[PDB]
């Protein structure tokens, strides 16, 4: 079962609407688990399980934590800004993360971005940072001499983040380590003149790594499947699309290989 | 300057059946920047009963919002959403497939 542990930082030069400058939140396997604004100034607690579980030190503490990067994120922003002479609004984001695998391995992931596009890439293993453009190597120098910090950042990303994500894992196994099974239906639709379109959806469930495939007398898949997205359903699980113009629908999801004929 | 046009997805809930609960979701996802406009709709008038889930973030730097309304089918109702982005010229409407 992998599962992942990242936190999004971003930051909006000039917002323009009463919008926050700077908003910050935290994800265990797309799920909200806390979230801060610049306009609030309070971490606050987005999943249930952790609201009362966890201790009232961590918000308290790390509030004043990011209050403290929020500033920090803005001059970086301004600088590039400053960089590139642009005026107006320009977007700058920055993700930090770790990922635990089935059978353990650990790999983690810091980058930051400028107007949507990749600016510095972190790689722990030889502790150096990939730079796009010159402004971003003008970046790279500053903060390459300043090694303590690499060092950190490694060691966190490496050690640190994983017992984060072990610890939120913990706290709420009935919601993330839960299972439940896909309702799946055949729907008959006609979209063109004369051509019929066969569609299969699932709804309902949870995790959403389900695999889905259409099959002709039960023997051969064909090629011409249209797959959808995995799109969320609102209560929290989630929902699949496989359609095909013109026998069989075939779902697996969780160890579960469920059939359906037309 | 680098920037995305939204992916809207307009869907029920639960299996589509005429006279019973259910919920219609609008997906907006892979936009960016962060600044955006969406409204449901209901054979044109908007619903301002709808709730949304708060901006979410995703690895390839673009966003992503759910916006779901409780609803019940009819035959007779048809229903959409308006989404308006930086990128969009016109606000771009989605119809329900139904
Ligand atoms: C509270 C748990 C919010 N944390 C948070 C973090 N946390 C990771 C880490 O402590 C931090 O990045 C340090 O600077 C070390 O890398 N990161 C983030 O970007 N936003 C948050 O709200």
């Amino acid at each position: 079962r992998t599962h992942s542990l990242r936190y999004f930082r971003l930051g909006v030069s000039d917002p323009i609407h009463g919008v926050p400058e700077f908003i910050s939140v935290g994800y265990v396997d797309s799920h909200p688990i806390t979230t801060y604004d610049s306009v609030t100034r309070q971490k606050e607690p987005r999943a249930p399980w952790m609201a009362e579980n966890l201790a009232p030190d961590h918000w308290e503490r790390y509030t004043q934590l990011l209050r403290g990067w929020q500033q920090m994120f803005k001059v970086e922003l301004k600088r590039l800004q400053r960089h590139y002479n642009h005026s107006g609004s320009h977007t700058y984001q920055r993700m930090i993360g770790c990922e635990l695998l089935e059978d353990g391995s650990t790999t983690g992931f810091l980058q930051y971005a400028y107007d949507g596009q990749d600016f510095l890439i972190f790689n722990k293993d030889t502790l150096s940072w990939l730079a796009v453009d010159n402004v971003a190597h003008t970046i790279k120098q500053a903060w390459e001499a300043n090694q303590h910090e690499l060092l950190y950042q490694k060691n966190w990303l490496e050690e640190e983040c994983i017992a984060w994500l072990k610890r939120f894992l913990e706290y709420g196994k009935d919601t993330l380590q839960r299972t439940e099974p896909p309702l799946v239906r055949v729907n008959r639709k006609e979209t063109f003149p004369g051509v019929t379109a066969l569609f299969c959806k699932a709804h309902g469930f949870y995790p959403p790594e389900i695999y889905m495939t259409w099959m002709k007398n039960g023997e051969e898949i064909v090629q011409e499947i249209d797959y959808g997205d995995i799109l969320p359903s609102g209560d929290g699980t989630y929902q699949a699309w496989a359609s095909i113009e013109l026998y069989s629908c075939h779902v697996e999801h969780s160890g579960v290989h469920m059939v359906l004929q037309v | 300057m680098i920037q995305r046009t939204p992916k809207i997805q307009v869907y029920s809930r639960h299996p589509a059946e005429n006279g019973k609960s259910n919920f219609l979701n609008c997906y907006v996802s892979g936009f960016h920047p962060s600044d955006i406009e969406v409204d449901l709709l209901k054979n044109g008038e908007r619903i301002e009963k709808v709730e949304h889930s708060d901006l979410s973030f995703s690895k390839d730097w673009s966003f992503y919002l759910l916006y779901y309304t409780e609803f019940t089918p009819t035959e007779k109702d048809e229903y959409a959403c308006r989404v308006n982005h930086v990128t969009l010229s016109q606000p771009k409407i989605v119809k329900w497939d139904r």
